[PDB]
């Protein structure tokens, strides 16, 4: 249905968590 | 005395992220001379202050890594990581792709398994 | 000693985070004296130890920050940050809103584009 | 003859992690002697670098915690915490479950509310 | 439908955020 946007948001969160972790670890 | 004021605050709905943007891009430079190989992988649009350990993974496409080409350096402040390193060509043989990973510390280590990569 | 004991662990069913709750609230208070403006804004329920840069954005909601009105502070450990500042009333003559943002560092750029805002 | 090859790198697609898998598991050894209790909770598969406060929660699950039993420790680089604590037996009388939690500070604090718990 | 895998991914990210927070706090 319309949860394609929800999947995109989930992917964005998946990438954002890694980005935050990597920046803070650096 | 002076005119006062005391407005109550209100949360905003779309608190959009700001600051730089995560889009791994890059251009490698496999300069080769007499018998050593200096390689300048300049990456951009990476993670603001992260470590970017990059080496040469042999054909295997998760395969083994000639670890004797590790280059560890940090990603500036807008994701401008610039990796460099010398390695005798003899060790390089059978390497098929230069994989760039994230690091856990400046002492090598592996956090992400392949953020950006190219054949040769 | 005389009595022992050995128990293997079980990871519960659901683990719940505690401490502060991210509920942004606020209390702006302007006091414009002779060609000068003091602004003491008390934000409770914020992020435990975060930076909170605050400016007066002009109309054009959306619009340009009067950068000469920046106020910066940290939110203690429960999310309590207090922002104070002093700006001539001539520069903020076209301010339409006081936008509170998050900060990337001590005296620096924004990490958000407005978490809480009050209309003036 | 500086054989030089310039290759643009592709942004990849498979970025699975590489390091400790957060899979909480362990055992407990509560040992009574002459009116004192020594508790040793060796845990594995935990967060790689995290403070892990553990105390005795009484029956009531919610229940109060005899805070005169707080065992604090941090994990290694694989996720191995070794909690150790000395508590009078009369204190731990009427305790029900040793609940391990996460520590916001080395002074204690319950970031999480039970990542793993053992019935005593 | 097929968004069960989406729920699994959401759970994994939920645990990953806490893991990152705890490691960096430590």
């Amino acid at each position: 249905s319309d949860f394609d946007a929800l999947g995109g948001r989930v992917t964005t969160v998946e990438t954002r968590v890694e980005t935050v972790n990597n920046s803070l670890t650096g | 005395g002076p005119t006062e004021g005391t407005y109550t605050l209100a949360p905003q709905a779309v608190v959009k992220p700001a600051g730089p943007v995560y889009a791994p891009a890059g251009t490698a430079k496999i300069s080769e001379t007499l018998g050593v190989t200096r390689t300048t992988i300049t990456l951009t649009g990476m993670a603001p202050y992260a470590i970017y350990v990059a080496h040469y993974h042999k054909m295997g496409s998760d395969g083994p890594a000639i670890m004797e080409s590790r280059m560890i350096a940090q990603a500036s402040a807008d994701g401008k990581v610039t990796l460099t390193g010398i390695v005798p060509t003899a060790l390089i043989r059978d390497a098929a792709y230069i994989n760039v990973h994230h690091g856990r510390d400046f002492s090598g280590a592996l956090a992400d398994s392949g953020v950006i990569c190219t054949p040769i």
